[PDB]
RNA sequence: GCUAAACCUAGCCCCAAACCCACUCCACCUUACUACCAGACAACCUUAGCCAAACCAUUUACCCAAAUAAAGUAUAGGCGAUAGAAAUUGAAACCUGGCGCAAUAGAUAUAGUACCGCAAGGGAAAGAUGAAAAAUUUAACCAAGCAUAAUAUAGCAAGGACUAACCCCUAUACCUUCUGCAUAAUGAAUUAACUAGAAAUAACUUUGCAAGGAGAGCCAAAGCUAAGACCCCCGAAACCAGACGAGCUACCUAAGAACAGCUAAAAGAGCACACCCGUCUAUGUAGCAAAAUAGUGGGAAGAUUUAUAGGUAGAGGCGACAAACCU
RNA sequence: UCCUCCGCAUAAGCCUGCGUCAGAUUAAAAAACUGACAAUUAACAGCCCAAUAUCUACAAUCAACCAACAAGUCAUUAUUACCCUCACUGUCAACCCAACACAGGCAUGCUCAUAAGGAAAGGUUAAAAAAAGUAAAAGGAACUCGGCAAAUCUUACCCCGCCUGUUUACCAAAAACAUCACCUCUAGCAUCACCAGUAUUAGAGGCACCGCCUGCCCAGUGACACAUGUUUAACGGCCGCGGUACCCUAACCGUGCAAAGGUAGCAUAAUCACUUGUUCCUUAAAUAGGGACCUGUAUGAAUGGCUCCACGAGGGUUCAGCUGUCUCUUACUUUUAACCAGUGAAAUUGACCUGCCCGUGAAGAGGCGGGCAUAACACAGCAAGACGAGAAGACCCUAUGGAGCUUUAAUUUAUUAAUGCAAACAGUACCUAACAAACCCACAGGUCCUAAACUACCAAACCUGCAUUAAAAAUUUCGGUUGGGGCGAC
RNA sequence: UAGGGAAUAGUUUAAAAAACAUCUGACUCACAUUCAGAAGAUGGAGGUUCAAUUCCUCCUUCCCUAACCA
């Protein structure tokens, strides 16, 4: 009925904010998704995933110092307050990046490729192919939405005809243009899929309603399916 | 909005099917409003436009219950109150291209006074009607001096 | 002799004729009936189904602009059930009447009130002197039920009788339903009131006119016109359409609150109150209660319990599936 | 004298509903009834903010030390604008939701023990039966389906489920569901769920911690691939017929059949032909329970198999004790009861002047036949009959009566998705057989039985119309006969 | 109790064949394997059909299923 979604606000902060649980349901207060429910309550810290964005009156790679390391409720990773210039922001923390580090943003591509630095952001077509990447953009300038849960990387690949291919977390291969930009090295959490509940109120905890008791026959989905990898997903235009 | 049976056989189940028009955005040009609309219309209409060669000719010949939109009858009271007025706002520095136009379509004209009530949906026309009526009540002393007077005046003459 | 009984108005019904309805000062779309702030939200879109077809599946009448007639004809249709024209034809204007009701009737109506329901919605009952009550003193007698006045061997309760109430003799309530009922088969305390056979085809009977009849149409090889005379009541579980419902309950959202003592100390740990639940027994079973009481129990810092506001709506929701819960 | 749940406040709800006076008469008996007249006073509470930009990483827990995860309730600045001051509403009660002056429901604070709030007995008697208690000789589960209830305050185990949790409000709390764990399936991505997430993720499911394991099968049916195929922790399945060591059984032999032939385990029981098997324990006595063996009509591996800690108002067995459970009851108290006084329901009821025995009869008689009995009427008990009352039997059948559910029942694809085609719209076209016969320039070169016609994908993820295939649904039915129906038969 | 299916050499399977078993021989020092020969059955009875391995009807025989609701 008067569902509002809480994601209003139009300013970046790292304040974090107060967020509103949905229940599963839609604007039209029906459930739309099973199993959600309940749970701690949790401010959201907003992510920047544009890893180079200098600032208003600057331009070029720029570099960032790690303020702090911490906990996110809203991920499976954690994030680094990092600081550049007037700014703060979250980014994601890489495995090994901790409060006192330096970071670069570059936008730089070379001859010669750089020496890939954990942390650090730059073009795809600027790093050694086989780097281990994550918070991928598909492209140029749109922000990271692949390889962003904990403990994930993707691997440069090729760097042909100004394209970079990488092979997701998934394994499936993913073709963009080489200005996209990605950071170098593991999201941080590698041992986050090692975490075990214990007990089921903790998956109330962390907002799971358990499952239906109704009993399903299964069906010809299930089972094993041995299936060929799916041919390499392109954003390139030509 | 209709019914069909399936497989065309009465015998079968008697099903509800609507045929819906293909429309298509398309930019139409008019001479005597000397405008381009982007209007939403059917191949019928494209086909209709040719045969009355061109719009203002298909907007000017069709009847209201053949034009079937609100919008093609405002179209319509337009153009029609720029032949009734040979409004100079068609090419104001173009009399003798403003001429051609005009007369062009001089079969279609008719009295300014026809042309502002064509095509007004009746709650249009009382709400036209009602702001021409609306006139601010006179006061009492207005009335009532020119009685006075005519009463003075009158009384004056006869001695 | 009580309780009672009785009543004739209130109004109502169907027609006719005529085309109705506003502010009354103040308030009222927000939590209506609330003097007084920055907005923009805006209406339109084939009914379905019951039912009939003895199932059901195509199909199954629904005023649509003149009475009549053409005509239940042309035509349509699981060519079934049923449905069904048109051309053409062309009668009538004088509102205030009634072989309508009279308080269980006639409006539901003294009133959409009281009352019931969260809501949508459902929805009553009843009055009775007289010219005067600034005359309170004038009538009977009448249902069931009682009272005046309990009762005396034995029996469908009576009948035949009889000097005599009873004793004697004879005698298996009633309705319905059945092959068949005293049946220990149905229904019925009793009184009052209310409460159930509607019409065509043909035929018959009784008139009129008669090779014609009939006040256009329609029939006629004694017909034809007219008339008389004829076919009940209450009852499902359902089906569909549009509203109203999440103050209960299921789940969820926002923002709150509660959880003593003891042990252990990582805590969906133990013991144990408040609190939440409802294992077992007894009680209660028109209750105290349309699910309770007493004891005994399970849990009691948690997937806890709980106040508030909001959300999801029936072809649906919601569900730690019990086909649970959604007043 | 006794009780104490309580009580007092706030919230919510309610709306004058035990103040006075005057009336009637006060209340499931004897004012909270009618009418008038009064009454709750704001400091508590409610009712709130000029704009635009900008600011806001660091829980709470005595916040210190420590230690966490589920990661959390409390904050601005800049510059403009800004003289004006106490309005309005709640305020009562013995109260609200439960048809009631209802033993139920009802949030918070504070006290609880009370300073606050209340009365279990109308009077009597002291029978039964009934309810609630206390006490009980000797015995101590002999009771009983069962130690139910009481008493006491125990031991050991078996099944099932791991565990806390959850469910049929109002007959089931459980072994059912969930669950940590494990595994199968789907998905490469943003501005309204999932998610301000991004494959260590997120959805759809199975199974059920953990430990040991989880065998074989892809023929069929489904899914996926639709090029031979793949897939069981998908639906599912997982062999016969003869003979051979006295018998039993067959390491073994023959033949056949299948996709594979049931593996590991486990097995006298939540499981059971014989069967209450047999044997060892257990009792004096066992159709119980435990341990084994036999071995499976029809045990068996995430439809999970087999062990095991802990746990359980689960089902079962048991030592010790305990006891009125019982042998076998008794006594007393209160309640109820009965009597007096007040007030005053319900279901029920054809009429009744309403015995017994035998017989009869629509096959079980107060009422009929034959006998027998017989003045009349209260009160208390009882429950054998009145086929007692209650609810138009929930069983069973029938009805061309419903409805829910499921499908390889019939009909259908409206809708939805995909696909094709057509419509709409790019937008430009010459791209696969050289063979020197006296004729041929010192070279870019002529002829003979080969020196040809020569549109590219119809021109996007849209929308319309048509088909097509799916998924999801929808509508409708589920014949009869029948020594009841079903089954069989017809 | 009531329906269905099935009886083929000694055996097990076919539609009157095959592999075994048997018999004869060969090979071997002998045996087995192997090789070459040979015999060997349509359950019984009752039919029809131009002809009975698919067909009867019955008997005899073995199996399979069903035996439910109160
Ligand atoms: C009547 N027969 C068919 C039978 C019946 C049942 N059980 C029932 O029918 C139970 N019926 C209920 C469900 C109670 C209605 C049965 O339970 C059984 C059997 C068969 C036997 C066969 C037994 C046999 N030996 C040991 C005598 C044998 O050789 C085998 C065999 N497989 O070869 C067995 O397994 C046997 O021992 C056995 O188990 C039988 C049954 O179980
Ligand atoms: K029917
Ligand atoms: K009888
Ligand atoms: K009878
Ligand atoms: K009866
Ligand atoms: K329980
Ligand atoms: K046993
Ligand atoms: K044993
Ligand atoms: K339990
Ligand atoms: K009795
Ligand atoms: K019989
Ligand atoms: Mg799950
Ligand atoms: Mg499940
Ligand atoms: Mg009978
Ligand atoms: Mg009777
Ligand atoms: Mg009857
Ligand atoms: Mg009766
Ligand atoms: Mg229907
Ligand atoms: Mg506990
Ligand atoms: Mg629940
Ligand atoms: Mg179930
Ligand atoms: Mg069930
Ligand atoms: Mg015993
Ligand atoms: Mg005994
Ligand atoms: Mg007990
Ligand atoms: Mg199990
Ligand atoms: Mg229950
Ligand atoms: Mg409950
Ligand atoms: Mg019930
Ligand atoms: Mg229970
Ligand atoms: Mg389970
Ligand atoms: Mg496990
Ligand atoms: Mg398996
Ligand atoms: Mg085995
Ligand atoms: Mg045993
Ligand atoms: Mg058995
Ligand atoms: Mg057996
Ligand atoms: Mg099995
Ligand atoms: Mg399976
Ligand atoms: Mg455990
Ligand atoms: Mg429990
Ligand atoms: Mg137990
Ligand atoms: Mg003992
Ligand atoms: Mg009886
Ligand atoms: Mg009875
Ligand atoms: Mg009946
Ligand atoms: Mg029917
Ligand atoms: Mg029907
Ligand atoms: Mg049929
Ligand atoms: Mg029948
Ligand atoms: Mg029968
Ligand atoms: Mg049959």
């Amino acid at each position: 009925a008067n569902f509002v979604s809480w994601k209003s606000r139009t300013k970046y902060t790292i304040t974090p904010v107060k967020m509103r649980k949905s229940g599963g349901r839609d604007h039209t207060g029906r459930i739309r998704v099973h199993g959600i429910g309940g749970g701690h309550k949790q401010r959201y810290r907003m992510i920047d995933f544009l890893r180079f964005r200098p600032e208003e009156t600057k331009s070029g790679p720029f570099e960032e110092k790690v303020i702090q390391v911490r906990y996110d409720p809203c991920r499976s990773a954690d994030i680094a307050l990092v600081a550049g210039g007037s700014r703060k922001r979250w980014i994601i923390a890489t495995e090994n990046m901790q409060a006192g580090d330096t970071i670069l943003n570059s936008n730089h591509i070379g001859r010669m490729a750089v020496a890939a630095r954990e942390g650090d952001a730059h073009p795809l077509g600027a790093l050694p192919v086989g780097t281990l990447i994550n918070n991928v953009e598909s492209e140029p300038g749109r922000g990271a939405q692949y390889i962003r849960a904990a403990g994930t990387c993707g691997v440069l690949l090729r760097k042909v005809n100004g394209t970079a291919i990488i092979q997701l977390p998934s394994k499936r291969q993913m073709q963009v243009l080489e200005t996209c930009v990605a950071t170098v090295g593991r999201v941080s959490n590698v041992d986050h899929n090692k975490r075990v509940i214990g007990k089921a109120g903790r998956n109330r905890w962390l907002g799971k309603r358990p499952n239906s008791g109704r009993w399903h026959r299964k069906g010809g989905w299930a089972g094993r399916k041995i299936r060929p990898l799916p041919p390499m997903k392109s954003y390139v235009k030509l | 909005l209709g019914q069909i049976y399936a497989n065309n056989d009465k015998l079968s189940k008697r099903l509800k099917k609507v045929w819906k028009p293909q429309l298509f955005e398309r930019e139409f040009y008019s001479e005597i409003l000397d405008k381009k609309f982007t209007v939403t219309v059917t191949m019928r209409t494209l086909d209709l436009i040719d045969e009355a060669y061109g719009l203002d000719f298909y907007i000017l010949k069709t009847p209201k219950e053949d034009l079937c939109s609100k919008f093609g009858m405002d179209l319509k009271r337009g153009m029609l109150l720029r032949l009734a007025r040979q409004d100079p706002q068609l090419h104001p520095e173009d009399p003798e291209r403003r001429a051609a136009i005009y007369d062009k379509y001089k079969e279609f004209a008719i009295p300014e006074e026809e042309a502002e009530w064509v095509g007004l949906t009746l709650e249009e026309a009382i709400e036209k009607q009602r702001l021409l009526e609306e006139k601010d009540p006179v006061p009492l002393f207005k009335i009532y001096v020119a009685e006075l007077i005519q009463q003075l005046q009158q009384q004056a003459l006869s001695e």
